[PDB]
């Protein structure tokens, strides 16, 4: 008949939670505040990501409910953290600046878009005090009521520059699941984001996963194979955002033109701060070119894709964000070290029936970055000295819906955002882990009963 | 034949009955290696320690259930058949663990505590019994 | 009959003979699951390694005595009465194991030698010797 | 004889052929007892947890490999010749275990794969196919 057997080394798992710990390569050498991210302490890579394809394996996954995300998004937070715990608290900055204009080119062509800011500041010694000065981009300095400024990010939160080791370079982050544990890997090209994948393989541990801080644009992802797929758990719910990925890697050229100069600051003892010298060279405007025919032709893939989940009789449009915060308003990103503020008016704005040249952009350039939306932090870039000039895809969208009102065939949508994990389910939609149970009770001619 | 790890999870069950060792071998990933609080190493040795944990707690069931010669125990005494009663065929010729683990998900600390009990306590006392002549 | 954990603890030795699982399991409890710093994080972890750590040091002693087919080791070479020689009834019908810790805990590291010494390298090398014919 | 740890290291490989115990004891040091970050603290646990680490990796080679009653294991199946051919007398009166594994060193990742599938599959089912009758 049928009896019960036990055995021990039963391939099967359960969907579950648990750690993962990192796995780099040895490149860990970098000049802005400690190391290269934080990825120096990592265990180095098996020179063979071994993997392994599953046949007639179908398991449902949740892009949407998975936790990996959530366990990511802290570390890398708490990375961000770690990295700025050693290195220099620059609270005496906090005073009344003597600030005029930067007289740009006459009449205006960079507006200024930067102040001349000289200031009283501690010394070497805890005494009579010096007078310095340096140059700050208007975004980030304020009011009161030549007219007395101040950071912004001081009333409410502290600053802590960040020293010349790290990068901001994102170095490819292997996850990595301890034994006992299993990383699967949905190997369909056609995957909506949920529901069975059918075809799937298992991994030791992921690939390379660029953490790039970006928003309303992923950038350095992966691309998608055959189509340029959209994924959100309820499309016909507003309430979520769209994640278009695409075939194409679209370039884009990104640059800031100046030759700048640091200045170093002694806040003594031993803490130093860097400020902007001077420019020198041509001050154009810090922006970014796209092709313009190959961002046209993959939204109109896109177009297909949207009409794919709305019909063939609709005509949707897509108008640039609505307005708001600065940090979701614009395609924010980090390169070379830089932090940018791309607006994307120039990309999303155009209605779309049923059926070189290049696109300028023009970024803004900013220092008190708050990160991840959190209040009470914030970090201090340092002026990266020399000219920028940065080389990107953008392999995916992130948009949210206004419609439902009068819904018949016009359609408009508008990117935006802030939350990064969405840029984190972007590549670990393929991915999930679960625990394994080597533990293994079945029938078979083998016996025993209560 | 060399699935590997996990190789068999698409296979009837007496198909991954010979690939038992190979998930067993990446309960420690060896040279895993996995400085001061360093975040990751936190995670590497919570890691390490939750891996151990994991094997013990089971190496542990298993030496309750007293076998140690693993990936079979067998006795003379019947089974129960008033869990999810089914054919060999239904199992062997209709399905796989993954699908078979779904079904069974139930009877499991049931089963647990008579494997337990049972034979643990009568094969004791037993040699009690035969250490006399 | 279902003491529970040290449930013959006011017992004769020869009742507890019976209940010796019940100890065994909590060895691990489970879900136990017992984050920076966090002062019950570092106590957390330590306890589980302690636990662990204590656990292997006496899996080792059973090791070494080579039995691993725990609760009952027995030969046929006789036993030294020197150490607080008492009766049967004396142990069964007088005692717990609480009261018989007492008396015997002066002898436990010679006998731990002995026992590790003798038996091991006595089996030893004769299985060297029928691997012959 | 008591040589004590490693106490046989320099001696020929059938010398050290009866002091295994000896090493396998200092597996946990018992006492070892080894309070915030604590330099040497993190240092301490990191310390233990390796040892244990290291002790079950090759326990759980020892589990593959399913003896579990160690120091010896054989069958009746006859060995390849291929590493590095040499004579009875070349390794008992000609050679140490250290000299030894300098030989062979090259063959080991081989070995375990063989040893860990041929006899654990082929001992496999066959209690399988005698629990019929
Ligand atoms: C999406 O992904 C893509 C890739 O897939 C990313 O593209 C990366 O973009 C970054 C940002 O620019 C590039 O890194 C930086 O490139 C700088 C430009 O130098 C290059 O061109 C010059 C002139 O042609 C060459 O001479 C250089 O080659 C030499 O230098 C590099 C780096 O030192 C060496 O590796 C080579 O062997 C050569 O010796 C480059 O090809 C470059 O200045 C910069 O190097 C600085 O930064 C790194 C890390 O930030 C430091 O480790 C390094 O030591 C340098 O920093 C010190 O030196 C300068 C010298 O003046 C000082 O000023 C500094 O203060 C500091 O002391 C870095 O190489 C990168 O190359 C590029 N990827 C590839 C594959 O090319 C995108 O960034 C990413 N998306 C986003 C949004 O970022
Ligand atoms: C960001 O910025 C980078 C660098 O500025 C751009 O990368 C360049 O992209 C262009 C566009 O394709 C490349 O230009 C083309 O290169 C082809 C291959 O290069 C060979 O030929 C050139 C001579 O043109 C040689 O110098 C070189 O050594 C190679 O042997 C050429 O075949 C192309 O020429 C053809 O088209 C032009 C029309 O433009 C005709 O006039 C020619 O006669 C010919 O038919 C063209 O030169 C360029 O090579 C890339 N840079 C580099 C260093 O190679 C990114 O495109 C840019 N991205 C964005 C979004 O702006
Ligand atoms: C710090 O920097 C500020 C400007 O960035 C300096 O402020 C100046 O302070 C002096 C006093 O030391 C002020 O002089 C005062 O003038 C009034 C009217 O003339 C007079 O009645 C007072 O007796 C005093 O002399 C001066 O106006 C003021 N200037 C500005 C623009 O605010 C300050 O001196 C710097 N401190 C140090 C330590 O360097
Ligand atoms: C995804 O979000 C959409 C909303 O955009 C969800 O649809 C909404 O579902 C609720 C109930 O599930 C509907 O409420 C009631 O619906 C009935 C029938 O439509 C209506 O007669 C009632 O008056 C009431 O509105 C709601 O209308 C509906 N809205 C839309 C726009 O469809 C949808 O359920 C979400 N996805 C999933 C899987 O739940
Ligand atoms: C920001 O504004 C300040 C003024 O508040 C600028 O500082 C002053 O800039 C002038 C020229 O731009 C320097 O002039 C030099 O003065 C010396 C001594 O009087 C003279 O011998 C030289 O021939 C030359 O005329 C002056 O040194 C400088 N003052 C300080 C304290 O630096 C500053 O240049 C502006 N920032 C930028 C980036 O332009
Ligand atoms: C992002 O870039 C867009 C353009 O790509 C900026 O929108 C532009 O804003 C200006 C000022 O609001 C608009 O000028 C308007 O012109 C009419 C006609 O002369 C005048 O009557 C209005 O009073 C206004 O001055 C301009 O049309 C508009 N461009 C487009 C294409 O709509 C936008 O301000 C930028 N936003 C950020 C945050 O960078
Ligand atoms: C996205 O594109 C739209 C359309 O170009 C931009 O909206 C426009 O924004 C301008 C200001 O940037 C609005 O001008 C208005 O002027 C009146 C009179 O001075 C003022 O009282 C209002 O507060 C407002 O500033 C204009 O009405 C508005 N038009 C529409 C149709 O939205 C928007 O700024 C662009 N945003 C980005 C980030 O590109
Ligand atoms: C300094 O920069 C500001 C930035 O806009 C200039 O703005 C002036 O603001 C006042 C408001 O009180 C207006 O009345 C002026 O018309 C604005 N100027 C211009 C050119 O638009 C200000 O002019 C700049 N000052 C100098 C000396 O360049
Ligand atoms: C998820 O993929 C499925 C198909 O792979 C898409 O449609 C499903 O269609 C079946 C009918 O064959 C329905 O029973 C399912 O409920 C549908 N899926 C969902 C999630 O509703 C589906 O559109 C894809 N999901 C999204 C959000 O696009
Ligand atoms: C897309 O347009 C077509 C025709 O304009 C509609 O008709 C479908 O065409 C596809 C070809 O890609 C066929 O596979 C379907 O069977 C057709 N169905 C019907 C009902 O005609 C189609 O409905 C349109 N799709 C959407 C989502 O509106
Ligand atoms: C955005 O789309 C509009 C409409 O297709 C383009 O046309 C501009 O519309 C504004 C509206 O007031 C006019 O003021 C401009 O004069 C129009 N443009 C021109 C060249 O006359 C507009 O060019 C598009 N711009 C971008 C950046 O996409
Ligand atoms: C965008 O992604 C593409 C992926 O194709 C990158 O293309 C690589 O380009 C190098 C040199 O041209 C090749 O050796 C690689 O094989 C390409 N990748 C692949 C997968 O084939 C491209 O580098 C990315 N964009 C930028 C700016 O780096
Ligand atoms: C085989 O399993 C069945 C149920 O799966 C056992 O039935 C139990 O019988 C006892 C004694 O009357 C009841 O207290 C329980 O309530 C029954 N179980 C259920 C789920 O109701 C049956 O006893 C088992 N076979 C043997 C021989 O004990
Ligand atoms: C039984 O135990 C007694 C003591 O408990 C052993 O007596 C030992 O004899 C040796 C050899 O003469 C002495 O060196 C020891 O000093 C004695 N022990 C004590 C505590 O003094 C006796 O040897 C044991 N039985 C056997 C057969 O060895
Ligand atoms: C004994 O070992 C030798 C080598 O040490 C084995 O030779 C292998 O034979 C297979 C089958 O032809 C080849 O694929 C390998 O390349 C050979 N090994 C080497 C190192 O080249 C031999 O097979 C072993 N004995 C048995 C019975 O298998
Ligand atoms: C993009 O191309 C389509 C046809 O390929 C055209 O209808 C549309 O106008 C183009 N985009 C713009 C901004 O002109
Ligand atoms: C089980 O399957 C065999 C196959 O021949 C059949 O003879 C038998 O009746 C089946 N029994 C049950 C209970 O399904
Ligand atoms: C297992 O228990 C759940 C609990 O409701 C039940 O839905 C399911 O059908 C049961 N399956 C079996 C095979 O007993
Ligand atoms: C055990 O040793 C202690 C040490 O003085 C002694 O007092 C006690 O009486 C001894 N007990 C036995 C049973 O040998
Ligand atoms: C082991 O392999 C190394 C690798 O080159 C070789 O030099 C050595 O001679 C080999 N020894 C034996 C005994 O095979």
């Amino acid at each position: 008949n049928l009896w019960v057997t036990v055995y021990y080394g039963v391939p099967v798992w359960k969907d579950a939670e648990t750690t993962l710990f990192c796995a780099s390569d040895a490149k860990a050498y970098e000049t802005e505040k400690h190391n290269v991210w934080a990825t120096h302490a990592c265990v180095p890579t098996d020179p063979n990501p071994q993997e392994i394809h599953l046949e007639n394996v179908t398991e449902e996954f949740n892009m949407w409910k998975n936790n990996m995300v959530e366990q990511m998004h802290t570390d890398i937070i708490s990375l961000w953290d770690q990295s700025l715990k050693p290195c220099v608290k620059l609270t005496p900055l906090c005073v009344t600046l003597q600030c005029t204009n930067v007289t740009n080119n006459i009449t205006d062509d960079m507006r200024g878009e930067l102040k001349n800011c000289s200031f009283n500041m501690t010394t070497e010694l805890r005494d009579k005090k010096q007078k310095v000065y340096s140059l700050f981009y208007r975004l980030d300095v304020v009011q009161i009521n030549n007219k007395e400024y101040r950071l912004i990010n001081c009333n409410t939160s502290a600053i802590t520059q960040a020293c010349p080791k790290v990068s901001f370079e994102p170095i490819p982050i292997h996850y990595c699941a301890p034994a006992g544990f299993a990383i699967l890997k949905c190997k369909d090209k056609k995957f909506n984001g949920t529901g069975p994948c059918p075809s799937v393989s298992t991994v030791q541990c992921t690939h390379g996963i660029k953490p790039v801080v970006s928003t309303q644009l992923l950038l350095n992802g992966s691309l998608a194979e055959e189509e340029v797929m959209i994924r959100s758990e309820n499309i016909t719910n507003n309430a979520k955002n769209i994640l278009v990925q695409f075939n194409t890697p679209v370039q884009i050229n990104c640059t800031r033109p100046n030759n700048n100069t640091r200045k170093s600051i002694r806040i003594g003892p031993g803490q130093a701060f860097y400020a902007t010298g001077d420019i020198i060279g041509d001050i154009r405007q810090a922006h970014c070119n796209v092709s313009k025919a190959t961002w046209n032709e993959t939204l109109g893939k896109v177009v297909k894709q949207l009409r794919k989940h709305f019909g063939n009789n609709t005509i949707i449009r897509f108008a640039n964000s609505s307005g708001g915060d600065l940090e979701v308003t614009t395609h924010s990103f980090n390169c070379g070290g830089e932090f940018f503020y791309c607006n994307t008016s120039g990309l999303f704005n155009s209605t779309w029936i049923s059926n070189n040249d290049s696109i300028t952009l023009p970024c803004r350039i900013k220092q008190i970055i708050n990160m991840w939306q959190r209040i009470g932090q914030a970090m201090y870039a340092p002026p990266i000295q020399g000219v920028i000039r940065c080389v990107s895809n953008i392999t995916g969208l992130i948009l949210t819906r206004d419609g439902g009102s009068t819904n018949s065939t016009t359609e408009t949508f508008r990117p935006g955002g802030g939350d990064m994990r969405d840029n984190w389910r972007s590549e670990l939609y393929k991915y999930k882990v679960v625990k394994i149970e080597p533990l293994g009770v079945a029938p078979t001619r083998c016996k025993r009963r209560v | 034949v060399f699935l590997g790890f996990l190789g068999a999870a698409g296979s009837t069950m007496g198909a991954a009955s010979m690939t038992l060792t190979v998930q067993a071998r990446n309960l420690l990933s060896g040279i895993v290696q996995q400085l001061k609080l360093t975040v990751w190493g936190i995670k590497q040795l919570q890691a390490r320690v939750l891996a151990v944990e994991r094997y013990l707690r089971d190496q542990q069931l298993l030496g309750i259930w007293g076998c140690s010669g693993k990936l079979i125990c067998c006795t003379n005494v019947p089974w129960n058949s008033s869990w999810s009663n089914r054919n060999l065929s239904e199992i062997w010729d209709n399905m796989t663990w993954l699908q078979w683990d779904k079904e069974i998900s139930n009877y499991t600390q049931i089963i647990y505590g008579l494997l337990e009990e049972s034979q643990n306590q009568q094969e004791k006392n037993e040699q009690d019994l035969l250490a006399l002549d």
